RNA sequence: GGGGGUAGAAUUCCAGGUGUAGCGGUGAAAUGCGUAGAGAUCUGGAGGAAUACCGGUGGCGAAGGCGGCCCCCUGGACGAAGACUGACGCUCAGGUGCGAAAGCGUGGGGAGCAAACAGGAUUACCCUGGUAGUCCACGCCGUAAACGAUGUCGACUUGGAGGUUGUGCCCUUGAGGCGUGGCUUCCGGAGCUAACGCGUUAAGUCGACCGCCUGGGGAGUACGGCCGCAAGGUUAAAACUCAAAUGAAU
């Protein structure tokens, strides 16, 4: 899942659009059920993927 | 909406003993209403001159039980109008006083400033809060704008405090009466009043800083060396005499 | 925070051996590394309250030993004050 | 001594003189005693949204073991150049050499 | 006095008027109606009934072009929000799209003060 | 915690396009903006302040407090196994330091908001502009319902539901079983309490040291000292006056 065991790369897009929603915000931990621990994980590789222009941070177009 | 009247008959004798009205002044108390404060003058003035507002006040005023003729009576808006006219009509000062509305009983003085002799004194009952204020002198809390400017026209002396439970649905404030009546003589006379109002107003907008740039915006530090004003001050120190000083100053140069 | 590398120079140094890693003199050459070295930064850093309050504490703890080590043996701490440049 | 892991992307129209600046950097990491662990290009890759005014750029991901001063000559040459339009560099525990799951899945 | 085969609506419905403008790919306007400007005022100029004569005003206004398709960008809050895109496609409107655009700040400027109310 | 870079949304302004007559605001209007083309919609730039989603009843800090991403310098807490010093400890009057917001001094900056001020209305509150200020560097000020209204340290005394963060051992698809630590939220037993309530994170049972209280108003006021550029802070009475003032529950 989510909790990979060992750490979460910024380099795996894949895995990273399970995440996020059609808008590309981040989904609460509510509905996926994920630890606390690797939710963070989660939004740090996702702010940085931003970054990189490997994801959208809204939808422009 | 509803006003608060005067009830208790204790407070209102010093007001009546304070004015003392004899016979031959041009009495000119604006807002008579239920005539609260018109039925203790009983000792009467064989006539008077009442401005009200109202027509409806006006229509159902004109008889009372004994009041009928004696009294000419205005339906004009005090503020609006020029009370020097009646003034050469009887030949002398006015003296009025009045229990208005302390929302609307501070336009008034200055309106009645700009006429000058054609009035003589006046005592009018205010908020505790504001009479401090008028009699308040140079370093202290009270000290602002509307102290300079009433103090440059006329002498302002507290004639009564009112507790507040006297008036019927009594507020949560003091009211009090003060006496002023118009200097004989300026002190301090100033060309242009308007220029004076000028200073004092953007002194006292930064009350809190020294005027080496609260008032800076006009003047520079070797100038107000000049008249001997210290420029390391707050607005709150400078006497009346000194901001008149200025306001010579900004007149008589450029 | 020191190196390991210092951290194992002094302690062979001022040590009984290789072990004697508790005795006061080596706790208080490691006090005094660690401030010497912080002086540069808060040379650079004047406003950094929140990281001063542990450098006092480095400071205080320092004083307290060397007052126990006055009152157990003097030459010793004669030797080990003159050895670091303390108390001038 | 230290381990980082760079990762800058170049404007697509000079996409052939990565070469030269790839050979530029690993002569002056190595110069300084420092390794690299890891190299890739993964090409031209679309971007995913326009970085003023453009779309598409070239991708590459380095991982390097080295002290303080080398890294900050890189960021300097970095911020000085002008056909880089945006680099990266991360700190990291420690070394890797695993190839990247981008490139396997390419 | 051209023919194009596209078009985009653009409405901004506010709390207290509602205005539509129909413009091109390129974002040049061909015509645009006012709730305010169709003889209503006060707050019958917020009611939902001049958005739709405003709607049905703008349509007449950009028939000249031939205009037979387009889709809707919505940009407020405002009541109104969904009459217009009814009233246009009953004039001969085909919507193939829908879309909210009003914007949302990630903590820009900071609000005035609201209504003590 | 200190320093330096950088990104994307939004508001305002500027310059260009398409376009024609209203916009804004209110309970209704007016001041106001516009035919020198507004408002609307698309393209480019300038500048300042703040970091949506994640976000939690979650985390860190002595308290005040701390929120985009990356690097450099740096303080504390916790856990595992082993080694070392050998009472090196606890508390602390005077003293020293840190300390929201507003406010001040010298010099910059100024997009949004907005005391004062300038206008327009209605019978308070409302609407349109808008200065100080909010921001930065360096000094001052030293106060808050600065609150858990609960001083710091140590030991002992039945339980039940949750959250967050380490670690040992077995077989091992392990979110599989048996343990062992730190911090934190809610119920409730004995006991305590005027009651409300607190209840192993005590307001229970005890020991060490410090601060403070003595009917209500006058009064945290006056006079004096110390501190401050100023505003003011701190220490701190009496004459006189009343027979009450107060807390919890019914």
């Amino acid at each position: 899942t989510a909790e990979g065991v060992q750490e979460i790369d910024y380099k795996d897009i894949a895995t990273l659009k399970n995440y996020i929603t059609e808008s590309g915000k981040i989904v609460p931990s509510r509905i996926t059920g994920t630890r606390a621990k690797y939710q963070r994980q989660l939004a740090r590789a996702i702010k940085r993927a931003r970054y990189l222009s490997l994801l959208p941070y809204t939808d422009r177009h | 909406f509803g006003q608060n009247f005067l009830n208790d008959q204790f407070v209102i004798d010093s007001i009546v003993s304070a004015i003392n009205p004899q016979k031959g002044q041009a009495m000119v108390e604006i807002g008579p209403g239920l005539a609260a404060l018109t039925e203790p003058v009983g000792e009467r003035l064989d006539q008077l001159t009442v401005i009200e507002l109202d027509r409806d006040l006006a229509a159902r005023l004109q008889t009372h039980p004994f009041l009928g003729p004696k009294l000419t009576i205005y339906q004009q808006d005090a503020m609006t109008f020029n009370f020097g006219e009646l003034a050469e009509k009887m030949g002398q000062p006015l003296r009025v006083f009045g229990n208005l509305p302390y929302n609307i009983s501070t336009p008034l003085m200055f309106h009645l400033f700009s006429y000058t002799d054609a009035i003589a004194d006046m005592h009018f009952m205010l908020q505790k809060e504001v009479v401090n204020r008028l009699v308040a002198g140079p370093n202290s809390k009270a000290y602002g704008r509307l102290s300079v400017m009433a103090q440059y026209y006329c002498n302002v002396i507290p004639v009564l405090e009112v507790p507040p439970s006297a008036f019927t649905p009594p507020p949560k404030v003091d009211s009090a009466v003060v006496r002023l009546v118009p200097h004989a003589t300026m002190p301090h006379p100033v060309k242009d009043v308007r220029v004076l109002s000028r200073i004092t107003t953007e002194a006292f907008n930064q009350r809190r800083k020294t005027i080496r740039n609260s008032l800076g915006n006009l003047f520079s530090v070797e100038v107000l060396t000049g008249m001997g004003i210290d420029p390391a001050m707050r607005a709150e120190n400078i006497s009346v005499a000194q901001y008149c000083q200025m306001a010579n100053y900004l007149a008589e140069n450029a | 925070s020191l190196s390991t590398e210092a951290t194992a120079k002094i302690v062979s140094e001022f040590g009984r051996d290789a072990n004697d890693t508790g005795s006061t003199e080596v706790q208080v050459a490691l006090l005094t590394a660690q401030i010497n070295h912080l002086q540069g930064h808060f040379a650079e850093h004047k406003k950094d309250h929140h990281s001063r309050r542990g450098l006092l504490r480095m400071v205080s703890q320092r004083r307290k030993l060397l007052d126990y080590l006055k009152r157990k043996d003097v030459a010793r701490y004669t030797q080990l004050i003159e050895r670091l440049g303390l108390r001038r | 001594m230290r381990h980082y892991e760079i990762v800058f992307m170049v404007h697509p129209d000079q996409s052939e003189q990565v070469p030269g600046m790839i050979e530029r950097y690993t002569a002056a990491i190595t110069g300084a005693e420092g390794k690299i662990h890891r190299l890739e290009d993964w090409g031209r890759r679309q971007l995913a949204y326009p970085i003023n005014k453009l779309h598409k750029a070239h991708y590459v991901l380095m991982n390097v073991e080295a002290p303080q001063e080398v890294i900050d000559e890189l960021e300097t040459t970095f911020r000085f150049n002008d056909a880089v339009i945006r680099s990266m560099v991360m700190r990291t525990k420690h070394a890797v050499t695993e190839a990247s799951p981008m490139v396997k899945a390419k | 006095r051209k023919q194009v085969s596209d078009g985009v609506a653009h409405i901004h419905a506010s709390f207290n008027n509602t205005i539509v403008t129909i413009t091109d790919r390129q974002g040049n306007a061909l015509g645009w109606a006012t709730a305010g400007g169709s003889g209503f005022r006060g707050s019958r100029k917020s009611t939902p009934f001049a958005a739709q004569v405003a709607a049905e005003r703008c349509a007449d206004a950009v028939k000249e072009y031939g205009i037979k398709n387009l889709e809707v960008m919505v940009k407020g809050p405002g009541p109104g929000r969904e009459s217009t895109i009814r009233a246009l496609n009953a004039a001969g409107f085909r919507i193939t799209n829908i879309t909210d655009v009003t914007p949302i700040p990630h903590n820009g400027c900071r609000p005035p003060k609201k209504r003590r109310v």
